[PDB]
RNA sequence: UGGAAUGCGAGUGCCUAGUGGGCCACUUUUGGUAAGCAGAACUGGCGCUGCGGGAUGAACCGAACGCCGGGUUAAGGCGCC
RNA sequence: CGGAGCCUCGGUUGGCCUCGGAUAGCCGGUCCCCCGCCGGGGUCCGGUGCGGAGAGCCCUUCGUCCCGGGAAACGGGGCGGCCGGAAAGGGGGCCGCCCUCUCGCCCGUCACGCACCGCACGUUCGUGGGGAACCUGGCGCUAAACCAUUCGUAGACGACC
């Protein structure tokens, strides 16, 4: 047993300086500091996962206090590795910071 | 526009705030620096304001106009009974400034010393360092309080005495006695230690101290006179005469 | 102190751009920035090149400035830089970065045990010559 | 005129437009250096009106062609003859680079009369460009490389991989 | 978990530009040796750039601000301050995550420090060019503990000095000791070679 | 906007930044195109523009609607009085610049393109001065290519 | 303009012996030894030859500020070694008009004291720089003389003399009163 | 052979509100030392108008607005904020 | 100091236990030579696009059974003592023990385990922080603060002595 996904960091909205699209959120992923590094990590599922006080249903488990807002990594940003997610839901603002878990599915190698 | 006539300013700035000291006594903020060519001695002591009188003397200064003749001067008469040690407290110098390092007690400490550490004596039951005093009395006990004056001799820098006053000798109502850090100049450090350690629980009269016809320096706080306003509390001009809304202000 | 020199015939390793990882000759100097280069007997047509992107070594090979490709050849096959290159530390030192970097998902897995077993056994004789030496202190 | 990338050398033949009076107007020919042809026209049609009773109207482009660098592998001394303007002047200047193609010398010129003379590429006319020997060149700056056993180290090598580690434990080294 | 830095021979400002970006990402970090950093220009007009700020107080009652910290690691403090959001709780958050130290105090002392390139001295100023020490002019305008914090730093250096010595002797030991059982371990020395590891 | 300007670019049919069309060339139109140089990049197309253009972005006037060519029939009812009946009659057109380019040319509806994909130079200035405004000649392919 | 190369060379006597740490040189003589580092310098030093050495100075890539850096390095090793061989000797005339200028040499040569000079009843006390001897001449009256073996330390000691026995609100064209430095010589004539 | 190009459906009639303090900019321009001053021409603006950029700002630069998703841009930018 | 659980709060999903520094120079061996309270300089020898490399190092987890080959035998696991650390102090190493194992590692042999029938929040740090309680044992503690009263070195009232 082990880790099997790659460790991100939920830097922020997309924005201009002054307006911010909550749809989209740039997420940095530990090790991929250049753009032609991302390729790998384009379509691959994105969870932030967090807790809560109420249970809710596992998937294959019983009611814990673990919840998970699921995206994707859509396209890369800039020149430095920062990729573009988007989620089911937009990410909530508490979350920058944060870990971001990226799955290595769906596999392309 | 610029005001029309030069004056300076009423009162220093330096003073400031002028409000009420937090400490009844006297705190020194400073102590003189420690020359390690000196023997080992102290830098301060506790006396009592008893009151002012007057003296005759015949000036020797040459050059004079006062040369080779008596003058009268006021004096001020300070009470110092001698103070006891009770403790010994270590300081450490750090990056961030002096801490607070080790602190020891002697074995015995007199009701008077041991008032200072009470805010009701009466209702209390005299508790203070009931359970420290056991540590000088067996040989577990005996055998740490080396331990930290050798830890002392090794990292502090700076030694204090704890010495305080006997109030019992004193005419005033007052019984608490007072209690304060006394720095220990002089040799070594070790020296500095071996010195306070044979004198917990000895007198230290205040010839010890300070000679005769040495200059000194008095901290202490002033005579308290309430709420003042700043004609009395700054020296500001009267307003004239005929001032409406009162002339005892600053326009 | 300074034991490398930009000159004619000096060898450099091409560290980035187009060609990096490849040998090639100082030919001529053009300016304090830019030097003419050829690799010959290394794939690398006879051009321009920045002195930033180049890392000096330590051949000089004999041939006259500016002299055309034929005599860079010759010079490059006599002094046969292509062998002594590749028996240079600096040279093996770039074949085990290389080997690394394509290690598969099993040569890693073979890797971990042999290093596994290779450290217990050297950590053991470490114990006891650490041992040995306590004796002699003793 | 934008002195946008590497210039290429243009050769641009013009011609004025046949009249009556003269059927077979002369032909003439200039060494343009700009960033594409298009440009290269332009700048034709404003030197030509300088020295002739012509313009774009009254005239027509014969032949618009990149001259090729003719020998790219070799290292040449160019001399440069230009003029400019100042903010309060004009003037002459000569001045001399090392390269192995013409049009990378004179964009060299743009890029240095950038630099020395924060003159704009609009307020310099390059009037004359020649291949010069060794034994001519009066630049010290270009003479200086005139050695046949020229050698120098690479001192104080600063490290442009600075953010390849961006956090590392060695400090690099700039001795090499 | 932590990123430890070694303030010296650091440019202020590049220093501060990525350890900001690093704290507002989630990451905690601790600057040690802030007195060891360096500014560009000569010492005087970096002397005279903290007495003009030193003049800056509010003219109606100075206690209210600005406040001038005098320790070199405040100051680098306050810079970092000066590249965050600090006024939202992002940036206070942020602000947080950094710790700064002048000299290096346990447990840091008994760590290894990473450097920045992109800040070093070494890196981004040319050679002949004066800069300042953070240290020096901190001392300057009334920072009291340069004697102090130098004392215990010497200290510090004759430990690792003991500590670097005892690791050169298990090194000396680690050489041996592959001669010892080069018989036995040859096989794996063949499996390290093959895929880069060992040279 | 100036009205000269104004004008000239509504007889264009460029209505809106980053419309298209076709223009003989002649001393009339070439006048016209001065006045509006400074809103305009303009050039010669080859025929691989002149198919893209047609074929992706085509669309007909027809009933005064915007109909996307999609269908032969929508070019033979309306241009086939011209003999223009197919897409490839239509490209062949405009591309000579036949005896109906003004007819078939008016049919097309004026070409919605998009932004420029990599950006511009400096939409403020001539093209002759590391802009985009005025004549690039057979330039303007390329910068055809990137918002086809 | 950047230069590929300026260099210059140093001889060095064969009584004197210079070794390099880096660019700290350390000149040994017969009168002593003098260490002084050239690390605020990017230049390269080398020592060439066994039987005649000599010091290379290189600047590789220079501008025109950091080419005159170049023989200020040479001059400064000649003077190291003109210091270890020669040794330096500067002497001192004092000048007055009515007040003579008594000096009196205590501590081995390294304190000056000063009296009467213009009359004043202060006493003026000079520090020689470490390695630098002060003592009255028996040659000449009114005079000083001192010796070491670095020039800076045994001038910047004259310096220190000189503006001790400045005059203040007084026409100084007029009033020449004073210790000035008058000759500047070597302590062994060689 | 509806006799240049290009574009576009036009003509016409009743009734009619508010307005009738403007102000700003490129260029031209009068008075004035000049003015964020007074007074004109042309066009475009603000007024009536948000939005990206110029930190901030009636008028500058870009661009004009139904409620959205994706893409790409302009003018401007890309140490950190 | 030595049991089950119940709330609530979050994040995290191996560790690096350290020379000092130079940068127109560095690093490691070498004590044969010279100094010092085992350390410094010299010599000599190696490395230097740092490989005694953070472009790195260490640890690595599917488990168990049977029997072999290498590796260990100076070994793994487990209660008592002495050095040692102060800038914001060490659940490191060493010596005893009565115990406790021949397994820990590597290459093989031999099978087995819910093989939950393609699918998420898996996998730690985690006896985590804070809070109530419930037990269940041992050794220990039996205070002060404020009010009230008094004082007048204080005082608008509070506060203060
Ligand atoms: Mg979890
Ligand atoms: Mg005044
Ligand atoms: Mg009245
Ligand atoms: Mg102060
Ligand atoms: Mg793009
Ligand atoms: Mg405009
Ligand atoms: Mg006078
Ligand atoms: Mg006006
Ligand atoms: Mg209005
Ligand atoms: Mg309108
Ligand atoms: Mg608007
Ligand atoms: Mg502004
Ligand atoms: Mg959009
Ligand atoms: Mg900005």
């Amino acid at each position: 047993s082990g880790r099997l996904w790659c460790k991100a960091i939920f830097a922020g909205y997309k924005r201009g300086l002054r307006n911010q699209r909550e749809h989209t959120a740039l997420l940095k992923i530990e090790g991929v500091y250049a753009r032609d590094e991302t390729e790998f990590y384009l379509g691959k599922r994105c969870a932030y996962v967090y807790k809560a006080k109420n249970n809710t249903v596992t998937p294959g488990g019983k009611p814990n206090k673990t919840r998970v807002i699921w995206g994707k990594v859509t396209r890369a940003h800039g020149n430095s590795g920062m990729v573009r997610a988007k989620f089911r839901s937009n990410l909530p603002a508490k979350a920058i910071g944060h870990r971001i878990r990226v799955m290595l599915y769906p596999s392309r190698i | 526009s610029h005001r029309k006539f030069s004056a300076p300013r009423h009162g220093s700035l330096g003073f400031l705030p002028r409000k009420r000291s937090s400490r009844h006594r006297g705190k020194v903020k400073s102590f003189p620096k420690d020359d390690p060519s000196k023997p080992v001695h102290l830098t301060a002591f506790l006396g009592y304001k008893a009151g002012m009188t007057h003296i005759v003397r015949e000036v020797d200064r040459p050059g004079s106009k006062v040369n080779k003749k008596e003058v009268v001067e006021a004096v001020t008469i300070v009470e110092t009974p001698p103070m006891v040690v009770v403790g010994i407290v270590g300081y450490v110098e750090t990056p961030r400034g002096l801490r607070t390092f080790k602190t020891v007690f002697a074995e015995h400490i007199s009701d008077e010393c041991k008032r200072r550490f009470y805010k009701n004596w009466h209702k209390s039951k005299k508790k203070a360092f009931t359970k420290y005093c056991k540590k000088w009395q067996d040989d577990a006990g005996k055998r740490q309080l080396d331990k930290d004056f050798s830890s002392m001799k090794k990292y502090c820098q700076v030694i204090r005495v704890l010495a305080h006053t006997q109030m019992r000798l004193l005419p005033l109502r007052q019984k608490k006695a007072h209690l304060m850090e006394i720095q220990v100049n002089g040799g070594t450090v070790a020296e500095k230690l071996d010195w306070a350690r044979e004198r917990l629980e000895q007198q230290v009269p205040v010839s010890q101290v300070f000679g005769q016809d040495e200059m000194i320096d008095v901290i202490g706080v002033t005579k308290g006179k309430g709420y003042k306003g700043v004609t009395s509390r700054w020296h500001t001009k009267k307003l004239p005469r005929k001032t409406h809304r009162g002339l005892r202000k600053v326009a | 102190v300074f034991r490398r020199f930009v000159e004619v015939g000096r060898v450099a390793y091409v560290s980035f751009g187009p060609h990096a990882g490849k040998l090639v000759a100082i030919v001529d100097v053009i300016d304090q920035n830019r030097a003419l280069v050829d690799g010959p007997c290394t794939r690398v047509r006879r051009q321009a090149m920045p002195f930033k992107c180049m890392q000096l070594t330590d051949f000089i090979l004999k041939f006259p400035h500016s002299a055309r490709q034929k005599y860079v050849r010759k010079a490059w096959e006599k002094a046969d830089i292509n062998t002594k290159w590749a028996a240079t530390r600096w040279a093996k030192k770039i074949e085990a970065r290389e080997r690394k970097a394509k290690m598969t998902d099993f040569d890693r897995y073979k890797v971990m045990k042999a290093k596994k077993m290779r450290n217990r056994i050297i950590k053991n004789e470490v114990k006891k010559l650490q041992r040995a030496a306590l004796l002699k202190a003793s | 005129m934008k002195a946008s990338g590497t210039l290429r050398e243009y050769k641009v033949v013009g011609r004025c437009l046949p009249t009556p009076k003269c059927r077979t107007p002369p032909l003439y020919r200039m060494r343009i250096f700009a960033p594409n042809h298009v440009v290269a026209k332009s700048r034709f049609w404003y030197f030509v009106s300088q020295l002739k009773k012509m313009k774009k109207s009254s005239g027509e482009i014969v032949y618009c062609g990149q001259v090729f660098e003719k020998s790219p592998l070799r290292v040449k001394n160019f001399g440069i003859w230009l003029r400019y303007d100042s903010r309060s002047g004009t003037h002459n200047m000569y001045r001399e680079y090392r390269d192995l193609t013409t049009a990378g010398a004179v964009t060299q010129c743009y890029r240095d009369m950038g630099a020395r003379h924060r003159a704009r590429a609009h307020s310099i006319q390059i009037m004359k460009v020649e291949e010069i020997a060794a034994s001519k060149c009066r630049r010290p700056a270009v003479k200086q490389f005139h050695d046949s056993k020229i050698k120098f180290p690479l001192p104080h090598r600063v490290l442009r991989r600075q953010h390849k580690p961006r956090f590392t434990t060695k400090r690099p080294n700039t001795f090499f | 978990q932590v990123l430890v830095l070694d303030g010296r021979g650091h440019l202020l400002g590049r220093l501060a530009a990525i350890v900001a970006k690093q704290v507002l990402l989630g990451r905690k970090v601790v600057v040690v040796r802030c007195e060891g950093i360096n500014i560009s220009g000569n010492f005087y007009r970096n002397k005279l750039k903290y007495l003009a700020f030193l003049r800056k107080r509010m003219n109606t009652n100075p206690s209210r601000g600005p406040y001038h910290f005098r320790a070199p690691s405040r100051i680098f403090w306050r810079t970092v301050r000066g590249m965050l959001p600090h006024k939202t709780k992002r940036g206070q958050a942020a602000l947080d995550r950094l710790k700064v130290f002048d000299g290096i105090p346990p447990p840091y002392d008994k760590k290894k420090r990473m450097v920045v390139p992109a800040a070093l001295k070494v890196v981004r100023l040319k050679p002949t060019r004066k800069f300042a020490y953070l240290g020096r002019l901190a001392h300057e305008v009334g920072w009291k503990y340069q004697a102090v914090t130098a004392t215990l730093e010497e200290k510090r250096k004759e430990k690792a000095k003991i500590h670097y010595r005892k690791k050169k002797q298990l090194m000396r030991l680690r050489k041996q000791a592959e001669k010892n059982v080069e018989k036995k371990i040859s096989k794996f020395t063949d499996v390290l070679k093959t895929h880069g590891l060992l040279v | 906007v100036s009205p000269k300007v104004r004008k000239v670019l509504q007889l264009l049919r460029l209505r809106q930044i980053f419309n298209g069309t076709f223009v003989k060339l002649n001393k009339a139109s070439i006048n016209m195109l001065r006045i509006v140089e400074p809103y305009i990049a303009w050039g010669y197309p080859n025929l691989k523009s002149v198919n893209e253009l047609i074929y992706k972005r085509g669309y007909g006037k027809i009933n005064k609607k915007r109909i996307a060519l999609t269908d032969n029939t929508l070019i033979a009812r309306s241009l086939g009085k011209y003999n223009i009946i197919c897409m490839e009659d239509l490209i062949h057109e405009i591309y000579t610049v036949g005896k109906h380019f003004k007819e078939a040319n008016n049919f097309l509806w004026p070409f919605k393109l998009s932004s420029p994909r990599g950006g511009m130079k400096k939409k403020t200035t001539h093209f002759v001065e590391g802009g985009d405004a005025g004549n690039r000649e057979d330039q303007i392919n390329r910068l055809i290519r990137r918002m086809n | 303009m950047k230069t590929i190369l300026s260099n210059q060379t140093v001889d060095i006597p064969e009584n004197v012996d210079i070794s390099l740490k880096g660019r700290t040189v350390i000149v040994k003589g017969p009168r002593g030894t003098l260490r002084r580092d050239f690390n605020h310098i990017n230049v390269e030093l080398s020592l060439l030859g066994k039987k005649k050495k000599r010091l290379r100075v290189d600047k590789w890539w220079g501008n025109r500020k950091e080419l005159a850096t170049v023989r200020t390095i040479c001059s400064h090793v000649q003077n190291m070694i003109k210091g270890v061989t020669l040794g330096f000797r500067y002497k001192m005339r004092s000048v007055y008009a009515h007040f003579p200028i008594n000096v009196v040499i205590q501590e081995n040569g390294s304190l000056v004291e000063i009296r009467n000079f213009l009359g004043e009843k202060y006493i003026r006390r000079v520090r020689m720089r470490p390695g630098v001897a002060c003592s009255v001449s028996q040659a000449q009256k009114d005079e000083l003389v001192l010796e070491g073996n670095d020039i800076e330390l045994v001038s910047n000691s004259a310096a220190l003399i000189q503006q001790a026995t400045t005059v203040k609100n007084k026409d100084i064209r007029k009033f020449l009163d004073g210790i000035y430095v008058s000759e500047k010589g070597t302590v062994q004539q060689a």
